[PDB]
Order: structure tokens, then C-alpha cells, then sequence
């Protein structure tokens, strides 16, 4: 419970060499300020994403329960923080990418992947398998596409995923291949270097993943959609 | 310095529409209303321009450039050219939920309504002479 | 560098050559046969006479020859 | 002014610790957006301003009645301390013609302090005084 | 189930005893390569049995690429002849075999999004960091490395009889998730 | 556009292309070493420790094992304490 | 190509040898029989200790003694291996191919074994 | 300040402690003081 | 004192054979002919590194190689020379790479 010293007041508060006589010395562990630099580390990392107080809460809580338990003995500070942020977006139901939290932190992704595998083996925590439909309001908003743009593409996300089309596949593949045709099908019309550029995905990959999902293409539309661009019109990429 | 120079120089300000960011990292434009309801402070993005120089030996002097680089957000005054609310007719007024005889001229931080109260001070850059009778 | 590495070079060959059990003394140039410093200058021959075999607290001379101080350290 | 000081101050010791030791630096993940959002949210809000400077200058609004609102938002607030027993600031000067109301006062310990501006009254905005140093340097 | 496993590679350690100068054994060998800015050893190949060597300072002996045990024994027999004729006491202390893997089919494509759901606290599924799905399992302490293409790869065993009770444990497992 | 999604940071990389082509400092005989710690020691007195790692190219913990045969530590309150390379 | 490339090695070795034949006193004599002598010469088994049981598990070791056939004498940038093939990143280099003198500034190497 | 002494520190150092520990009891009493200045806890508000 | 990598060649042999027949006449010390192999030496490899700008292709079947002390011992079996002026066909090439 320790108090701080303020400015000085008068002549006597300042030893005769141009200095204050009380000087702030303030004691501190050495764990709480590990634990003030993760957290002043972590407001700085949300907020560069602009994510809401209750996501920083929850990494916070990740992290002062992992730190205190003390599986993670050799692994940097702000790699095992960013690990607990990236859990505590998929906790919330709203994943991030590794991709995405790699572009704030100064940490890998190599490096971040194996500390969420540490984390949940020294934890005991359960967490949900993502979806193609979590992925779909932050990716569709950042190109600037309509809202029924984004009810096509979360709809044709959501059938080749049912109807088990592309195993094996990540999810980010397949839900930047349903922004490529929900965009192509539409008057916004985007490219693939800025919708892979918006997921990370390699303009290898989208095609990678567009040359399997496309002869299918009217099944998954939805029968109320208002093609302003026929199916059979889309490129043959 | 520590060899290797950089320089950073700062260029053009870039502001834009006051967003809101959801849960779903989804950017949206914040309504006036939506601000004093969901307790949210009316503030828009400031986004700098910075070109970065870097000096080294051997004739390499490359200049990179980023565009429009996030350094916070700043509160919005209401009915101000930089606000949502500028050049609205009465009817868009109303149908965005907000009233068309409000003035304006306050800032929404917290989702409470803050006005900045005229300061005075003592005009500066002026020679004064006084009357001191102690 | 010059006149201040080579001291070094002569004091661990002294040493090494007293932990064999060689208690006789040696003169200048018979350990700067095998220290490969045949080629070490004459300005260097004084000062190492008048200066470094004198100040250091291991060397003893017996008639004008250097060697190891073993009464000193403990044995 | 402080708040961009504060953040290239920031930016400066960040990127000198990363090119100390030869890593050099990404620009965009070295400058936080933390400084001028909590600086200009903190303050406006808490009525500080600083980081004991100034005190009790952002209000909540007085949305009590459309001629309160109005008053509010044209309000003016002097320095002098209220715990002063001086009376040479608070009277009504000859000079508060037409751009302070004469009537408008609140009461006790605020009297002749908090003063509101006229009809139509104007307070200027600041312009650069190179246009007119520039024409009368090409004057005579 | 019908089906079992082959092995892959087989690591082990044995221990030579006697302490080696690796700058004689890396002017002097057949396979010699040394680069102390990479690594703390040499590495040695040879063809017929396709196995790799580590010699180390310490005289341990750790190699790998083997398709059995037997063979792996023969590789280090061969690694300890070389070392041994170089004028060093090369000798067989504590041989252990420490770890093999094994890779097979299943010759059905799986559903993986199904298993992680109900395996939750045995599994971790995560496409971003490795397309495949990696089982931390118990009894044998076995990790596996399921695919879509139905390929399984069984890693970790002390013997070969733990990556057969491993399959004999997971294939109505797999069968129960059938596409 | 910024804050773009990337897989590994542009300065990350040219680092450990750097680190991986440069490799660790290599363990050397003790008589070669003590040549370079005699011809160091020759163009200056005094020397911290954080330089000599950037002169003779070797371990730290091997550096600080063979110069505490033959140099001693002298206490200095002005700056801190610094290695002596002198034998005596 | 390769002879006037020869005369520019011949150029720039009998300039590099000036200051080191006037350093320790050579005359200048020495320098051009020299050069004119350098043309001239060119123009169930329990009990593991032994392991006797084991035989012609080697090739040839002469290879390296005999050094008869041609051999490069080069540098390397880079040299990287993957499952099948080792390539080589070779800067400035020189061999010798049957006599022939040929020379090089940029190499891929492709081997299997 | 009492680790100090029984670790026998140096007089420069135990001198600052004992002026320190002069600040500390006379703030506990008289936070009003003419010249010194004022504890304060983590917010700038003056120490009651 | 150098990376002495071109004296095994017939270039380097054929300079070591004439510095030896002014020592056995005694004309020149071995010292002097040890620093004229040394200037040799860095004359080539300054020859080689600034002069030579063309590029060469060779393919081969490797069964010996080695390293230790950043020199490179390969040898390659039925090696196939392909460069775009002329076509070499050789039985054994053994390459030595230093850096």
C-alpha cells in the first residue's frame, strides 16, 4: 500500500546542489511488473484491433491464471500474452486469425501457435472449433461490401461447409473464396489482391481453393439472392 | 542512431467519419444516438501520414512510405463539419433519431453529454501596468 | 602491439616449466628459445632485466639467474 | 500538444530499443493508438487537464429545458478563486456591452464569475498574421 | 482390424564410453561434416541401411532412419565400427531404442470436425498452424496425425507393440466417423 | 489497408536470415583464444566484457571461464566493475 | 579469351611484386627470368565387443591419393539439400577440363546419389 | 532502514532512510507543510 | 597466411617447380618464395572475382564428398558439362569449394 512523493513546494523541500531532498523511490516485485508490462502490453495490442474492454478482461484473466499457476517458465512475456489474446477473441465466439494477431504483435506465428498449444495443454481448458460463419461480418465489412453481399456469402460459406465439398481446407480459404463470389456476382466487384490482402491468404491459395468450389455455384446461392451477375457469367478462374 | 540513420518525417492528417467497432471487428458508423444510448464517446479516427528515410552507407537512401497510419482516435463535436451530422436536411435528421433543433457544439464522451465551457485568461503577447498598493 | 604481450607469454612458460620439477634457474635466452621470441627487441632484453624479474613477487635471482619462487607460496 | 509530444516521445524510445540490438523496427505496431484516444477521453470527461493545471472546465450538459441547453453551451468561466474576498472581478465593468449579458449571473458564492455571451456576440477564431505582416511590410 | 502399421524411422541411444576428438574424426572420415557455427556434432550417412549418425564429445551414440530394430541395432554396430577404427574404444553401453514412427491408411476419408467435437479434451484441430489433426492419447502415449485423406501416422512409442495396441484402440474410432 | 494481415513481420525475418547465416559463436582451442585475449589487450588497458565477445568471436560462458584463470576483477565505482586481462 | 584473360593474370602479378621485391632489397633481374621460366613450363552374436563379422563395407580410398582426373577449385555462396539432389549457389571459380582452362563466375550444380 | 543497519550499510545511504523515515512520521501528522511537499497517492490528490 | 586453395592446380605447380630451381641455385631464400606464392595467391583471386562474367552448367552423379574447416571435398561420377558454346563429356570431376 505504498504512497508517492509529490513536486516540491519551497526552498525547503530542495537540497542545495539543484535537487529535490525526497526523491519517489517506489517498491514494486519484480512479478508485478512482469504482470504491468503484459497488461499495459495487451491494452496496446487490442486496441490496435479495436477490440472491446470485455476481450481485455478476459486475456487478462487468461493471463494472471497461467502466470500464477507457472507452466510457461521459458517462453516470452508478450508471446504467452498474445497467445492468451488470441483465446480470449475465440472464447468470446469471435475468433481472430493467427494472421491477424501476428500483424499487432512483434511475435510470429510460428511462435504464437505453439504458445496456444501450451496454453491449453497446461490449462485444461476446453475451447470451441471455429466455423466459416465467425468469419464473416469482420471480412465482409473491411471491403467494403452491402449487407445482402454478406447474407450471400456467409449462405454459400455455411453450404459448402454442410455439404462437405473441400476437406481439409482452413476456413479462411474458403471464406475469402465466398467473398469472391458474393463480390464478382454483385456491382461491388473486388480483385483478388485485396481480398486476399484483408485475409492473409496467398493469391495462390484463393484460386487454390476457387478451382473446386466454382462448377457447383448455383446450389449454393440462396433462392432469394438478386443476381445482378449471372452464374454462368463468372470468370473461369 | 546505433551506423544506420532513420528519420521519420510526418506529413498530411487524415481524418475520418466518426466508427464504431463491434465485437465482430467490423467497422460501422457511429449514430449520434447509438453513442448517448450504448454509452459510447463519439470519436472518429485520426490517421497520419508518414514517410520513413532511412540512411546508410553505400548509396541507399530508400524512401518508404506508409499511408494513413491509425494513431487514435479523437472526440467529434456534434453538428460540426467533421461530424456525421454535417449538411443534413431536417428529414434525415429525424430519421437518423436525432433532434433537429438541438444545436450542438458538445462532445458525447461515456454516452454523457460534455460541453466545454469559454475559459478567459489574461490576453497575452500585451504590456500591462498595474497598480500595486502593497 | 609491442613490449606489453610478451611478458605474459614468458611468466606462463617459467611456471609451467617450474610444475615440471625444474628448480634450477634459466637464463634470458634460454627461455626465449622455446617461446618463439628469438626475433624480441634489445630495448625489451633491458627492461625486462632492470623492471620485470625484479618488481614481480614469484622470481628470485641466484647469481644473476631467474627462476621461481617456492619459499614464498606454500608447499 | 503534449499528447503528440508524449507519443513521439514514445515512438523514440521504442525504435531506439529495437535498433540497439540490430532488429531495426516495423513503424506501424511502434506508435499505439492509447495516448491521444485515453488523453482526449480521460480529459472532456474528468474535467482535468493535464498529463493540476485546470479544473472544472468540461461539464455534463444541463438538458433541463432548451433555454438551459443554450445557455450552457455560450457559457463563460473565470479563473478567480471563489474562496477570494476580492470584489474587482466580479463587478459589472463598462466594457461588457453588447457581448456579455448584463442580467444573466448565476448566484452566491459564482455571482459576478460565470458571465454568458450576448446574442451576438462573436469570439474570433485566430487567424496567421502573416497576410497582414506581408502588406505592411509592402507598404510604406 | 486387419490393418497395422509400418515403422518409418527408429532412433535409440547407446553409449560408447570413452570420449572423442570430433576435428580427427572430421579429417578422417568417409561422411565427415562439421560446422561448429550449426551444430555440436558430425554427422555421418551411409547407403545400405539409409540410417544417420550423431557422434558427440560425450561418446553417447544417437542414430535414426532405421525400418526396424534389428536394423537399427546393425546401423549402430556399423557407426561404432567406424569410430572404432579411427583408433578410439567404441563400445555398447546401454542400448535403448527411444523412439519410432510409423505411418498407414485407413483407405476412407474422416471427418475431422466431427472428432474434435467429441474428443475435445484429447484433441486439438486447428487449420490455421497444420492441416492435420494431432491426438494426445494416454495409454500408449501416442500422438496421432489424422488427415482428410485418411492417412495416419503413429509417433512416440517405446515399442513396436504400443503402436499396435494404438491402431487396435483408435480404428472403431475412426470407423464410427466414416464419411 | 494497415495493420494488414501478414504471416511473419519483414523485419523479423531479415533478422533471423541473419542469425541463421551468421550461426553461433564456435567453441575454440584455449591457445588460439588467449592470442587474440594477448593482442586485444595490447592496444588498450582496460575492456568490459560486453566488447571482447564482439572481438574475438567466442561463448560467453567460455570467455568467462578462461580469462578468470589468469584476470582478476577490480572494483571501480565510477562506471562499473570492470575485467582486468592483466595476468597479474 | 582465355589467353588474354592469362596476359591480364600476368600483368597484375608482376605489378603486385613491386613493392615486395624493393622491400627487401631483390633486384629487378630476378622478376623477368622468372616470368620467362613461367611461360616456358606452361608453353546370433551375444558378446557385442568385436566387429570382425563385417567386411568390404568400403569403396575405394585412392580417389583422394591419385587426384589425376580434373579437378574445381572454386567458391561457394549457398548449399542446400532437400530428399534427393544437392545444389550449389558457386561464385568465381577455376578447373582444369582435360587440359583446357576454363573459368566461370556463376554455377548451379545439380547431383543425386 | 532497520535491515540496514544490522546489514551495516553505508552512511550516505542509511542518511537518506532516516530522512525519509523524518518525512514519513512528520507526514502522518502535518500534511500541510510550509515548504515540503505533499504525499500523494498514485491520483495527485493530497494524503489526508 | 591465406585461404591457398589455387596452389594444387597445374597453374600453382607449375610456379612452385620454377621457384624451386632458383633455390637449388641459390639465387632467392624460401622465405621470398613463400611471399611470392602469398601475392600469387590474392593476384588470382582478385583475377578471378573481377574479370569474369560468364556463367557455366554442369550436371553429374556424386560418391564422395566431405567437409570439415569450410572446404568442400565433392567428387562426382559421368559428369555432363552443358554450356551454350560447347558440350564436355568427363568420367570423374573431384571439386573442392572453400569460402
Amino acid at each position: 500500500l505504498s504512497t508517492m512523493i509529490g513536486k516540491g513546494t519551497g526552498a525547503a523541500s530542495f537540497d542545495e546542489f539543484g535537487n529535490s531532498k525526497y526523491q519517489n523511490r517506489r517498491t514494486m516485485s519484480s512479478s508485478d511488473r512482469a504482470m504491468m508490462n503484459a497488461f499495459k502490453e495487451i491494452t496496446t495490442m487490442a486496441d490496435r484491433i479495436n477490440l472491446p474492454r470485455n476481450i481485455v478482461d478476459r486475456t487478462n484473466n487468461l493471463f494472471k491464471q497461467v502466470y500464477e499457476q507457472k507452466s510457461l517458465k521459458g517462453r516470452a512475456n508478450d508471446a504467452i500474452a498474445s497467445a492468451c489474446l488470441y483465446i480470449a477473441c475465440r472464447q468470446e465466439g469471435v475468433p481472430r486469425t493467427f494472421k491477424e494477431i501476428c500483424a499487432v504483435s512483434r511475435i510470429s506465428k510460428k511462435e504464437i501457435g505453439r504458445c496456444f498449444k501450451l496454453i491449453l495443454k497446461a490449462l485444461e481448458t476446453s475451447v470451441d472449433l471455429i466455423t466459416t460463419g465467425d468469419f464473416m461480418s469482420r471480412f465482409c465489412s473491411n471491403l467494403c461490401l452491402p449487407k445482402q453481399v454478406q447474407m450471400a456469402a456467409t449462405h454459400i460459406a455455411r453450404k459448402a461447409v454442410e455439404l462437405d465439398l473441400v476437406p481439409g481446407r482452413s476456413p479462411i480459404s474458403v471464406a475469402a473464396a465466398a467473398i469472391y463470389m458474393a463480390s464478382q456476382a454483385s456491382a461491388e466487384k473486388r480483385t483478388q489482391k485485396e481480398i486476399g490482402d484483408i485475409a492473409g491468404v496467398a493469391d495462390v491459395t484463393i484460386r487454390q481453393s476457387y478451382r473446386l468450389i466454382y462448377p457447383r455455384a448455383p446450389d449454393l446461392f440462396p433462392t432469394d439472392f438478386k443476381f445482378d451477375t449471372p452464374v454462368d457469367k463468372l470468370p473461369q478462374l | 542512431q546505433a551506423p544506420p540513420r532513420y528519420l521519420l518525417k510526418f506529413e498530411q492528417i487524415y481524418l475520418s467519419k466518426p466508427t464504431h467497432w463491434e465485437r465482430d471487428g467490423a467497422p460501422s458508423p457511429m449514430m449520434p444516438n447509438e453513442a448517448r444510448l450504448r454509452n459510447l464517446t463519439y470519436s472518429a479516427p485520426l490517421y497520419v501520414d508518414i514517410t520513413k528515410t532511412v540512411i546508410k552507407e553505400g548509396e541507399e537512401q530508400l524512401q518508404t512510405q506508409h499511408q494513413k497510419t491509425f494513431i487514435g482516435k479523437i472526440p467529434i463535436m456534434l453538428r460540426s463539419t467533421y461530424c456525421l451530422l454535417n449538411g443534413l436536411t431536417d428529414r434525415d435528421l429525424c430519421e437518423l433519431n436525432e433532434c433537429p433543433l438541438d444545436p450542438g457544439g458538445y462532445f458525447i464522451i461515456n454516452g454523457s453529454e460534455k460541453v466545454l465551457i469559454a475559459q478567459e485568461k489574461m490576453a497575452t503577447n500585451t504590456v500591462y501596468v498595474f497598480a500595486k498598493k502593497d | 602491439g609491442y613490449k606489453f604481450g610478451v611478458l605474459a607469454k614468458i611468466v606462463n612458460y617459467m611456471k609451467t616449466r617450474h610444475q615440471r620439477g625444474d628448480t634450477h634457474p634459466l637464463t634470458l635466452d634460454e627461455i626465449l628459445d622455446e617461446t618463439q621470441h628469438l626475433d624480441i627487441g634489445l630495448k625489451q632484453k633491458q627492461w625486462l632485466m632492470t623492471e620485470a624479474l625484479v618488481n614481480n613477487p614469484k622470481i628470485e635471482v641466484i647469481d644473476g639467474k631467474y627462476a621461481f619462487k617456492p619459499k614464498y607460496n606454500v608447499r | 500538444r503534449g499528447m503528440f509530444k508524449n507519443l513521439l516521445k514514445e515512438v523514440r524510445i521504442y525504435a531506439q530499443k529495437f535498433i540497439d540490438r540490430g532488429k531495426d523496427f516495423n513503424l506501424e505496431l511502434a506508435i499505439k493508438t492509447r495516448i491521444i484516444s485515453d488523453g482526449l477521453k480521460y480529459s472532456l470527461a474528468t474535467g482535468n487537464w493535464g498529463d493540476q493545471a485546470r479544473a472544472g472546465v468540461s461539464q455534463v450538459l444541463n438538458r433541463l429545458t432548451f433555454a438551459s441547453t443554450l445557455s450552457h453551451l455560450r457559457r463563460l468561466n473565470s479563473p478567480i478563486g471563489r474562496d477570494g474576498k476580492l470584489a474587482k472581478p466580479r463587478q459589472l465593468h463598462n466594457t461588457l456591452w453588447g457581448m456579455v449579458c448584463p442580467a444573466e449571473t448565476p448566484e452566491g458564492h459564482a455571482v459576478g464569475l460565470v458571465k454568458n455571451l450576448a446574442l451576438m456576440a462573436y469570439i474570433s477564431v485566430g487567424s496567421q498574421p502573416s497576410p497582414i505582416l506581408e502588406f505592411l511590410e509592402e507598404w510604406s | 482390424s486387419g490393418i497395422v502399421p509400418q515403422l518409418q524411422n527408429i532412433v535409440s541411444t547407446v553409449n560408447l564410453g570413452c570420449k572423442l576428438d570430433l576435428k580427427t574424426i572430421a579429417l578422417r572420415a568417409r561422411n565427415a561434416e562439421y560446422n561448429p557455427k550449426r551444430f555440436a556434432a558430425v554427422i555421418m550417412r551411409i547407403r545400405e541401411p539409409r540410417t544417420t549418425a550423431l557422434i558427440f564429445s560425450s561418446g553417447k551414440m544417437v542414430c535414426t532412419g532405421a525400418k526396424s530394430e534389428e536394423q537399427s541395432r546393425l546401423a549402430a554396430r556399423k557407426y561404432a565400427r567406424v569410430v572404432q577404427k579411427l583408433g578410439f574404444p567404441a563400445k555398447f553401453l546401454d542400448f535403448k531404442i527411444q523412439n519410432m514412427v510409423g505411418s498407414c491408411d485407413v483407405k476412407f476419408p474422416i471427418r475431422l470436425e466431427g472428432l474434435v467435437l467429441t474428443h475435445q479434451q484429447f484433441s486439438s484441430y486447428e487449420p490455421e498452424l497444420f492441416p492435420g489433426l494431432i491426438y494426445r492419447m494416454i495409454k500408449p502415449r501416442i500422438v496421432l496425425l489424422i488427415f482428410v485423406s485418411g492417412k495416419v501416422v503413429l509417433t512416440g512409442a517405446k515399442v513396436r507393440a504400443e503402436i499396435y495396441e494404438a491402431f487396435e484402440n483408435i480404428y472403431p474410432i475412426l470407423k464410427g466417423f466414416r464419411k | 489497408t494497415n495493420y494488414k494481415p501478414v504471416a511473419n513481420h519483414q523485419y523479423n525475418i531479415e533478422y533471423e536470415r541473419k542469425k541463421k547465416e551468421d550461426g553461433k559463436r564456435a567453441r575454440a582451442d584455449k591457445q588460439h583464444v588467449l592470442d587474440m585475449l594477448f593482442s586485444a589487450f595490447e592496444k588498450h588497458q582496460y575492456y568490459n566484457l560486453k566488447d571482447l565477445v564482439d572481438i574475438t568471436k567466442q561463448p560467453v560462458v567460455y570467455l568467462k571461464e578462461i580469462l578468470k584463470e589468469i584476470g582478476v576483477q577490480n572494483v571501480k565505482g565510477i562506471h562499473k566493475n570492470t575485467w582486468e586481462l592483466k595476468p597479474e | 579469351t582465355v589467353p588474354k584473360l592469362y596476359r591480364s593474370v600476368i600483368e597484375d602479378v608482376i605489378n603486385d611484386v613491386r613493392d615486395i621485391f624493393l622491400d627487401d632489397g631483390v633486384d629487378e633481374q630476378v622478376l623477368m627470368e622468372l616470368k620467362t621460366l613461367w611461360e616456358n613450363k606452361l608453353m546370433g552374436q551375444v558378446e557385442e565387443e568385436p566387429l570382425n563379422s563385417e567386411d568390404d563395407v568400403s569403396d575405394e580410398e585412392g580417389q583422394e591419393l591419385f587426384d589425376t582426373e580434373n579437378v574445381v577449385v572454386c567458391q561457394y555462396d549457398k548449399i542446400h539439400r532437400s530428399k534427393n539432389k544437392w545444389k550449389f549457389h558457386l561464385k568465381d571459380g577455376i578447373m582444369n577440363l582435360n587440359g583446357r582452362d576454363y573459368i566461370f563466375s556463376k554455377a548451379i550444380g545439380d547431383a543425386e546419389w | 532502514l532497520r535491515r540496514n543497519e544490522q546489514n551495516g550499510a553505508a552512511a550516505h545511504v542509511i542518511a537518506e532512510d532516516v530522512k525519509l523515515l523524518q518525512f514519513h512520521v512528520a507526514t502522518m501528522v502535518d500534511n500541510e507543510l510550509p515548504g515540503l511537499p505533499r504525499a500523494m497517492q498514485k491520483s495527485g490528490r493530497p494524503l489526508k | 597466411m591465406a585461404y591457398q586453395l589455387y596452389r594444387n592446380t597445374t597453374l600453382g605447380n607449375s610456379l612452385q617447380e620454377s621457384l624451386d630451381e632458383l633455390i637449388q641455385s641459390q639465387q632467392i631464400t624460401p622465405q621470398l618464395a613463400l611471399q611470392v606464392l602469398l601475392q600469387f595467391d590474392k593476384a588470382i583471386n582478385a583475377a578471378l572475382a573481377q574479370r569474369v562474367r560468364n556463367r557455366v552448367n554442369f550436371r553429374g552423379s556424386l560418391n564422395t564428398y566431405r567437409f570439415c574447416d569450410n572446404v568442400w571435398t565433392f567428387v562426382l561420377n559421368d559428369v555432363e558439362f552443358r554450356e551454350v558454346t560447347e558440350l564436355i563429356k568427363v568420367d570423374k570431376v573431384k571439386i573442392v569449394a572453400c569460402d
